[PDB]
RNA sequence: UCUGAGAGUUUGAUCCUGGCUCAGGAUUAACGCUGGCGGCAUGCCUAAUACAUGCAAGUCGAUCGAAAGUAGUAAUACUUUAGAGGCGAACGGGUGAGUAACACGUAUCCAAUCUACCUUAUAAUGGGGGAUAACUAGUUGAAAGACUAGCUAAUACCGCAUAAGAACUUUGGUUCGCAUGAAUCAAAGUUGAAAGGACCUGCAAGGGUUCGUUAUUUGAUGAGGGUGCGCCAUAUCAGCUAGUUGGUGGGGUAACGGCCUACCAAGGCAAUGACGUGUAGCUAUGCUGAGAAGUAGAAUAGCCACAAUGGGACUGAGACACGGCCCAUACUCCUACGGGAGGCAGCAGUAGGGAAUUUUUCACAAUGAGCGAAAGCUUGAUGGAGCAAUGCCGCG
RNA sequence: UGUACCAUUUUGAAUAAGUGACGACUAACUAUGUGCCAGCAGUCGCGGUAAUACAUAGGUCGCAAGCGUUAUCCGGAUUUAUUGGGCGUAAAGCAAGCGCAGGCGGAUUGAAAAGUCUGGUGUUAAAGGCAGCUGCUUAACAGUUGUAUGCAUUGGAAAC
């Protein structure tokens, strides 16, 4: 939203950007990739969830299998 | 809100609730850690904070209580004069469910807190709804009437069986106590004073 | 009668090359707030010969408070000891 | 977005405002009268006008002492 | 015009109150000049521990009180050693 | 009587210097998963961005004329209020934009000040005059209104008589002071007040209580000024300051003061950091620390500042006035195209920004305020109830 | 507000459990799948076909109506060291000298009392801080009494 242009790196696996989408960054600092720093929380907006996770669900973003 | 598997629990750190019922129990007298990963070596030199926590556990799960409820409680006897070992001891067996258990008047000490929970229960001039009230030598605590004709009184109106620090004075339920529990009724299943200090890291 | 007090303030005389003043200097020694050690400080009152007092520069004076009489003069000098100068 | 509380103060305070400006008008015709051609027996009225406006509030109080001492001063320097 | 009154600084569905002298333009619950003693609507009896002290120095100096607050001074007594001090 | 826990990580392995990371708390928190309830408290940190709509300061007929309504044959009785007048609207509520300095905290001197109502005490509250709201009529308009001419009332306004005491000077004494200077007289000169209302008694005359008024006296509260000390970063900001420094006479301010004025001078501050830049409301305090202290100035409470932006002034004891007035700028809206209306940083709420923060709620019932004798009246302050696991605590 | 609460009032376990982790720091491990691919990660680092570090499953652990992640502040950090660090070989002694202002500084006597120490008084608003007590079923919380810190003035002490 400000004007500055970070490269952020999509931790999952899977994703469904189309080059054009809207995403919710957090923090982080990934080690292998030199000059990222943040994280893209995933399952909030147009980003969608990862599913096929039963484990550490609430950190990825996906409904209770229930 | 409490576990509903007191064997696994119990069978891990080896010591019941002082009477063994949950470990021996009818089947296949079982005395080793729990799950499929039990029967191994690597056994003894669990680090000081290994043990600790382990040691901790044992006694909030004597009594059911929540780790939270235990800072507070921790942090109220921890100042006043100085070396208050005889206060939290007194402190922590001060609870209101704890007493009933130990009155003799309930089968198991989370049954009691059904009772206490339930209106069952009177203190020594008024009545009990919360199970953590803290409570003070000298009160009468006197049973509730409504309770002593339920289906379930056999084994409540057998507390013959009593611990010392308890002057249930049946019958007439006067249900007083004094004569603060000595090291003694508090058996080796915690008996221990570096949790105190394991709390000072933790709790200021 | 009973009549509060006025504070005093002592000083040297540094300069005087206007009419009928004194640009006097005070100093004090404050505490360090961290290192606790005390610094000489210098800060210059202005006050006026009026009369009777003269005061001329290097004249050591004392300093009593007055109402101001124009701004940054609120100052009025007093007995000297030790003329000179 | 009005009260009329105050929409009928502003009415009352222009009317104030004439009667008012006439008096502090009165007492400033007077004083340069009196100082023009210097005689005691103007001073006298304006004592009388300083203080009824001195009363009234119309003037600040203090307005009035010293004006009356100062033009006391140029009599009896001039007496 | 200091005016003995009160200030709430109780917590939700408990009032607790304490006779002050304070000025009329200051807000209720903010500062005042001298404690003269607290209150309780529900403490049955001695509800107003007053202090018979400074009270009379500040309604001799003029204080004023308030349709409670004089109710108040009533039941102990405080108005009959006020008025008959004036006399 | 205070009072302190460590570990991982450079090397084939070791010791040391040294940086990084973790174990603990905490928040005005947000996001993901999940989700039952109760007792407390918190809840636009961003756009001081713009705002639909509805509420947020009125009160007194026991100040006054008139009008209207209800009863009454009438005389009149009761009720109501557009307007004149008094009082309050400067309190209370919100926000932190600006501000690096007497803004603030602390200690002070106001021989350099004010203070409406309030406290105590002390003299008066007599008698006249001229006006205008409401109303009527006319012009101009859909209306808001506006203009013109007559009619009235008073606790509105303006004279007059009168000063116990006041205020201004004069005469010499007193006691003196901290330099200017205050303090007290005795005599004199000069100047100067207002309004009645309600009720009771009395054939009347007259008398009386109470509210209110003028002139004073005591204090107190509140406001204002000056001063010592404390209170950010930066020298990869070294000169700054021409009403700036001082005197004189005068003017002005509640008061001292280049606050202002005319003249006479050339000073003042600055390496012990001026000036400039950037940043920020300050404080009591919140979190953390064994301590020294670090950190943020949630809530609430003190002080200051602000009210679309920038200026000016009236009324008043007090404003240069959040929901008063005048002017300019910007912005929006209405119109019948001539003219006007507007200020949610008051309670909700809307749009927008944001990762993100709530009822377009009820009652003055308690506390608090303003007016009133009371009846009362007004109170988005306040007290509750919604909303949200936002935090602490408790129970399932 | 028919609100808190109360009663032998009907029914009835009926209306209610999630999240992180399990190689070490750090309490808690096995199988299946994948095969330097897909992925994890606060740090060391795991994955190249026998992975207790990934995915899935079982078990287990740390919490609980909350649990993790992210952001900010403090501690740990003696890691700006007044309390409380160093400058030969690890960062750090200017190339050396003459040196004003500043800081420090021989011995003895006298006075003053600016530092220094002490007594009295005033003040440092209330809430908060700590202690005790009370009241809410105890707590959270609310109230209650106690509880310093500094500044100014005055009276003494005279070792530095
Ligand atoms: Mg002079
Ligand atoms: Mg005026
Ligand atoms: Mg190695
Ligand atoms: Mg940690
Ligand atoms: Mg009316
Ligand atoms: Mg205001
Ligand atoms: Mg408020
Ligand atoms: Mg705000
Ligand atoms: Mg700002
Ligand atoms: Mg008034
Ligand atoms: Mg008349
Ligand atoms: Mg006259
Ligand atoms: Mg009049
Ligand atoms: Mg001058
Ligand atoms: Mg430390
Ligand atoms: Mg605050
Ligand atoms: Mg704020
Ligand atoms: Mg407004
Ligand atoms: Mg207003
Ligand atoms: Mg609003
Ligand atoms: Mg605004
Ligand atoms: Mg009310
Ligand atoms: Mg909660
Ligand atoms: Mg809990
Ligand atoms: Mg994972
Ligand atoms: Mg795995
Ligand atoms: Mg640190
Ligand atoms: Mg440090
Ligand atoms: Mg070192
Ligand atoms: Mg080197
Ligand atoms: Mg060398
Ligand atoms: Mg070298
Ligand atoms: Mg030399
Ligand atoms: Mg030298
Ligand atoms: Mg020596
Ligand atoms: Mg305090
Ligand atoms: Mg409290």
């Amino acid at each position: 939203t400000n004007g500055f242009e970070v490269l952020t790196y999509i931790p999952g696996e899977g994703h469904n950007l189309q080059e054009h989408s809207v995403t919710l960054l957090r923090g982080g600092r990934v080690k292998d990739l030199p000059g990222v720093r943040y994280h893209i929380v995933r399952g909030t907006l147009d980003t969608v969830g990862v599913e096929k996770r039963r484990q550490q669900r609430s950190a990825y973003g996906a409904k209770k299998p229930k | 809100k409490y576990t509903g598997s007191i064997f696994k629990r119990s069978r891990r750190l080896g010591f019941s609730l002082l009477e063994n019922n949950k470990e021996f129990s009818k089947g296949k007298k079982r005395k080793t850690i729990p799950g499929q990963h039990g029967n191994r070596f690597r056994s003894s030199t669990m680090s000081g904070y290994a043990q600790q926590l382990q040691e901790k556990q044992r006694m909030q799960y004597m009594y059911g209580i929540t780790d939270k409820q235990f800072r507070r409680l921790f942090r109220l006897v921890l100042k006043q004069r100085g070396n208050l070992a005889v206060n939290l001891f007194r402190v922590l067996e001060s609870r209101l469910d704890n007493i009933v258990y130990r009155m003799g008047f309930a089968p198991t000490r989370r049954s009691a807190r059904q009772l206490v929970n339930h209106g069952h229960v009177l203190l020594n001039d008024r009545t009990v709804d919360t199970p953590s009230i803290i409570l003070n030598p000298g009160d009468k605590v006197r049973l509730k009437a409504k309770t002593i004709k339920i289906p379930i009184v056999k084994a409540a109106s057998e507390s013959g069986v009593v611990s010392p620090f308890v002057e249930t004075n049946n019958k007439t339920f006067e249900g007083t106590y004094v004569r603060f529990p000595e090291r003694s009724e508090l058996p080796a299943g915690i008996n221990e004073s570096y949790v105190v200090e394991w709390y000072k890291r933790l709790v200021k | 009668m009973k009549r509060n007090q006025r504070k005093v303030l002592i000083g040297i005389v540094k300069s005087t090359k206007n009419a009928k003043t004194a640009t006097v200097q005070v100093e004090s020694r404050f505490k360090h707030p961290l290192y606790h050690k005390s610094v000489v400080r210098h800060k210059k009152y202005q006050a006026h010969n009026e009369g009777e007092v003269l005061a001329k520069d290097g004249d050591k004076v004392q300093i009593v408070e007055t109402r101001p009489l124009s701004a940054t003069k609120r100052f009025r000098i007093a007995k000297i000891i030790e003329r000179a100068k | 977005a009005n009260i009329k509380s105050n929409e009928k103060r502003l009415r009352q305070n222009i009317k104030r405002n004439l009667n008012n400006k006439g008096q502090k008008t009165k007492l400033k015709t007077n004083v340069k009268n009196f100082h023009k051609e210097i005689n005691l027996d103007n001073l006298g009225n304006v004592y009388s006008q300083a203080d009824r406006l001195a009363r009234k509030g119309i003037i600040s109080t203090n307005r009035a002492r010293r004006l009356k001492s100062r033009n006391v001063a140029v009599l009896n320097k001039t007496q | 015009m200091v005016k003995i009154r009160l200030m709430r600084m109780g917590r939700v569905h408990y009032p607790t109150y304490r006779i002050v002298a304070v000025d009329s333009r200051v807000k209720r619950d903010g500062k005042y000049i001298a404690l003269i003693g607290h209150l309780n609507p529900a403490l049955k009896e001695n509800k107003c521990k007053i202090d018979e002290a400074v009270a009379l120095e500040w309604l001799n100096k003029g204080a004023k009180p308030t349709d409670t607050v004089r109710s108040l001074f009533s039941q102990t007594g405080l108005w009959k050693k006020f008025v008959e001090s004036k006399k």
